[PDB]
RNA sequence: GCUCGCCGGAAGACCAAGGGUUCCUGUCCAACGUUAAUCGGGGCAGGGUGAGUCGACCCCUAAGGCGAGGCCGAAAGGCGUAGUCGAUGGGAAACAGGUUAAUAUUCCUGUACUUGGUGUUACUGCGAAGGGGGGACGGAGAAGGCUAUGUUGGCCGGGCGACGGUUGUCCCGGUUUAAGCGUGUAGGCUGGUUUUCCAGGCAAAUCCGGAAAAUCAAGGCUGAGGCGUGAUGACGAGGCACUACGGUGCUGAAGCAACAAAUGCCCUGCUUCCAGGAAAAGCCUCUAAGCAUCAGGUAACAUCAAAUCGUACCCCAAACCGACACAGGUGGUCAGGUAGAGAAUACCAAGGCGCUUGAGAGAACUCGGGUGAAGGAACUAGGCAAAAUGGUGCCGUAACUUCGGGAGAAGGCACGCUGAUAUGUAGGUGAGGUCCCUCGCGGAUGGAGCUGAAAUCAGUCGAAGAUACCAGCUGGCUGCAACUGUUUAUUAAAAACACAGCACUGUGCAAACACGAAAGUGGACGUAUACGGUGUGACGCCUGCCCGGUGCCGGAAGGUUAAUU
RNA sequence: AGGACCGAACCGACUAAUGUUGAAAAAUUAGCGGAUGACUUGUGGCUGGGGGUGAAAGGCCAAUCAAACCGGGAGAUAGCU
């Protein structure tokens, strides 16, 4: 079992835009941002525990960041990780 | 047999092909086989330490009993086979007991014969006995030079060696070379001479021929610059020089044996 | 024209790379002289 | 938006490498873009890459690397054993449809499949670092059976024509559907089963190999495609509605047959040749120690798991290698129509483009092309360049020759369209029907329909019928090199190099020889019919005299002669 | 059958013209040679500088080769400009 305190530090925020709001509407799905280092396994336990709701499966990717320019210097985002959780259809968050 | 080709293209003009029908026609026995790779003349420095070797067809080894120490059990032949490691061709042999082995094919070989080793086995071609128990002037093939080490002289294509004396412990053996040679009288000896003895007039044809065999161009001495070879050099076609190897040495009948430790054993060089 | 330059990562690490530097004692120095110029990129790695 | 032009074995569409946000949306035009710019691969902000099955990772090895001990070396280090890495190779598993501005075999819908762990039940000899099988392998060639695909017919929907005609033998469009599961076909290979014995497989083995009997002769393995199902589904021309004009929503006909047909598949097959064509694991099987009414194995069912990383975009290119938005370079896959032998070539399809300065004018001269009176190599170092020849079928073809060639020698004739032979022939394909049997994806007969050369005869048009594109100039004498090849990347492709063949010479195996202070390694897992060096250079006829000089080989009496004493 | 023949892809580079501050630090256009083999090509590997490799041209070894490149001895030496 994953303790709680990995899974209250793998998620890190709800991603919106009109990709993550379409997915919530038509699959009932919702994308998050979550730790560089979390698996579908650790995202599935806390997203069970710490919203409580029943989910049936974590498909992730890794977000390359992206490289700007501030002023003359380049500078770089960092990557990170986002998961979008299919819910069971009865949960509606 | 000796066939010559028909000369349809100048390739073809001078080939001629040494034919065996008696060779079998499908793959080798897998068991009594393994991987050789080829080395390009490159040693384990990566260096060309002998020239003129690379390409060519590949290869797979044949694993060839030359110790023939399987005592008093007969064998019979089961086929003659094509070996691409050597000028001889071997014999797929059977021992009564359900071991298979691959020994030199001899002269006169065909499948369906016996063949034994042993100190009691008959003087028949084939037969593996101790050199003293070969009749002196027998004619044998794959001898050994020390006892139990496996057969290392006559091994060749329609090679043999002559038994000539009988002194004690030691036997006097002519080689191919001419040459007069004591071995141990303890070491074995197959009678009868290796077959395939056509082997010698074959005609490659063609240049592509040799290069099957992994044989690379050579080129003359005489025909590079100085610092490239002894011979190098000159405005227009010009020697003026003692013939020398790419190092130096001189290549026309300068000797380069020099091993006290077997002179003794030498009765008489090959002259 | 085929020019001299034609990349290719896996051979790039492995002829360059800081693996096959820290193999030997010469690769070794390398990256000793560049630590102590101060380079930001000691090797083709980075 | 309409019209015009260009590519279409690519200038279209994918994958690998390489690059790394160039992808999409909004906004901006200072700089960048060889001009302007409202545009952009430019600036700025935001968005975007979803996997049990694809790839990596992972299991296994090749060349090769590293290498405990070890051997060797002033030091540094070198080689290498047991091992351990290393793909460009072997190893489990997913398809069709739909959807976003941008991803999809990943999301959704439908239908599947693989491996492993647990639990229950039933049966039960399980067990490896060991044995055996298998994996597992070349070049060329020849078919036969198929499919991708195309064409035509039928069917369905629509049309009745801007100018003579067009209700028809007329015109346009569509006519699609997977993996899986069942079937085990065309065809390929192989005799099967039982018993007994055994110097073999490091021990054992019931496994493999060998031997001997008995008996049966049909059993096993592999296998494209088709057919059924998947699928009453999906898709579907088109029609109908809203458009916020990009498109959104709603329905939905027919969805068949014949013929032609691959370089793809059966096929890792078959035939043949010599130059004789990876390894290891997964996999199947056998036992050893060991365990023993346990563990373990087999089967059914249930349940769980299948992580992590990549996934945008360019990819014959403005994004990669060339300092450039550079006429260069860059591996693999797909492969429509008409003509054609063709992946050539011409015109087109799907699809993509008009190459990031224009507008005028119509001088010399330069570049790239067209034509040319009469002449026809007079040009020039030289027919350099250009012009010319050019296809298929048939007739015909010299010296010389190594008997293969020379030879496409040279030279010549026919060639379009229409009709008939023959309402479409010879040939190919082949339905229904009939009859058999081991009732099947069967055999024999039968021939409807479909497809279809080539030839002859007659007519006919033009100056010309291989009409375009495409597509040998030919012959005579002679030097050199036998020949196919190779070479001065970037002024030399040759007569130079190589070559098959020839000779001499060294080398008896711990070979000579080469790399190396050495250990070692190559030669070679080769053995004088072998290997190294040197010269010559197919083949034919041949290869004469000189051993004084310089080398090399042999000799060992005498003279001279080192360290040493 | 064949280092057989004609001929695309592919690999070359014989002739000519152009270009020569190029579109290009070796190309383009029209012709040309081989095109089942001593062929060609991808991926990875090995050989290291008096060394390699070379069907041999002193060719090639990162646009560098009768001795690579980089750093050091080094401010070499220069009866010469
Ligand atoms: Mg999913
Ligand atoms: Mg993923
Ligand atoms: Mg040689
Ligand atoms: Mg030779
Ligand atoms: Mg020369
Ligand atoms: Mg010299
Ligand atoms: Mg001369
Ligand atoms: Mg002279
Ligand atoms: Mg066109
Ligand atoms: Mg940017
Ligand atoms: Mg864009
Ligand atoms: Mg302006
Ligand atoms: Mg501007
Ligand atoms: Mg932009
Ligand atoms: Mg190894
Ligand atoms: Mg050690
Ligand atoms: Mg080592
Ligand atoms: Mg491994
Ligand atoms: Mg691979
Ligand atoms: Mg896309
Ligand atoms: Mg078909
Ligand atoms: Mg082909
Ligand atoms: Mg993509
Ligand atoms: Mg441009
Ligand atoms: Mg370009
Ligand atoms: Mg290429
Ligand atoms: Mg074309
Ligand atoms: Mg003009
Ligand atoms: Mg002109
Ligand atoms: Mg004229
Ligand atoms: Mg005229
Ligand atoms: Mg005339
Ligand atoms: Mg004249
Ligand atoms: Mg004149
Ligand atoms: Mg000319
Ligand atoms: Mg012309
Ligand atoms: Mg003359
Ligand atoms: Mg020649
Ligand atoms: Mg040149
Ligand atoms: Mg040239
Ligand atoms: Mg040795
Ligand atoms: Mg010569
Ligand atoms: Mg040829
Ligand atoms: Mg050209
Ligand atoms: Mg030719
Ligand atoms: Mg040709
Ligand atoms: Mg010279
Ligand atoms: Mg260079
Ligand atoms: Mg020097
Ligand atoms: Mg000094
Ligand atoms: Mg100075």
């Amino acid at each position: 079992m994953i303790r709680e305190e990995r899974l209250l530090k793998v998620l890190r925020a709800p991603h919106v835009s009109e990709k993550a709001s379409t997915a919530m509407e038509k699959s009932n799905t919702i994308v998050l941002k979550v730790a560089k280092d979390a698996t579908k396994a650790e995202i599935k336990a806390a997203v069970q525990k710490l919203f409580e709701v029943e989910v049936e499966v974590v498909n992730t990717l890794v977000v390359k960041g992206k490289v700007k320019r501030h002023g003359q210097r380049i500078g770089r985002r960092s990557d990170w990780k986002k998961a979008y959780v299919t819910l069971k259809e009865g949960q509606n968050l | 047999a000796v066939v010559k080709c028909k000369p349809t293209s100048p390739g073809r003009r001078h080939v001629v092909k040494v034919v065996n029908p008696e060779l079998h026609k499908g793959k080798p026995f897998a068991p009594l086989l393994e991987k050789n790779s080829k080395s390009g003349g490159r040693n384990n420095n990566g260096r060309i330490t002998t020239r003129h070797i690379g390409g060519g067809h590949k290869q797979a080894y044949r694993i060839v009993d030359f110790k023939r120490n399987k005592d008093g059990i007969p064998a019979v032949v089961e086929r003659l086979e094509y070996d691409p490691n050597r000028s001889a061709n071997i014999a797929l042999v059977l021992y009564k007991d359900g071991e298979r082995r691959y020994i030199l094919a001899p002269k006169g070989l065909k499948a369906g014969d016996q063949i034994q080793s042993g100190v009691d086995a008959a003087i028949k071609p084939g037969n593996t006995l101790p050199m003293r128990n070969i009749p002196v002037g027998s004619t044998v093939h794959n001898v050994e030079m020390k006892p139990g080490k496996g057969g290392q002289l006559a091994r060749s294509a329609g090679t043999y060696v002559q038994i000539v004396a009988r002194d004690g412990a030691y036997v006097t053996l002519r080689l191919r070379s001419g040459e007069m040679r004591k071995v141990e009288a303890d070491c074995r000896a197959t009678l009868g001479e290796v077959g395939n003895a056509e082997h010698m007039l074959r005609v490659l044809g063609k240049a592509g021929a040799a290069r099957w065999r992994g044989v690379r161009p050579t080129v003359r001495g005489t025909a590079m610059n100085p610092v490239d070879h002894p011979h190098g050099g000159g405005e227009g076609r010009n020697f003026g020089k003692h013939p020398v190897t790419p190092w130096g040495v001189q290549t026309k009948g300068k000797k380069t044996r020099s091993n006290k430790r077997t002179d003794k054993f030498i009765v008489r060089r090959r002259s | 024209m085929k020019r001299t330059f034609q990349p290719s990562v896996l051979k790039r690490n492995r002829s360059h790379g800081f693996r096959a530097r820290m193999a030997t004692k010469n690769g070794r120095q390398v990256l000793a002289r560049r630590r102590a110029k101060g380079r930001a990129r000691l090797t083709v790695s980075k």
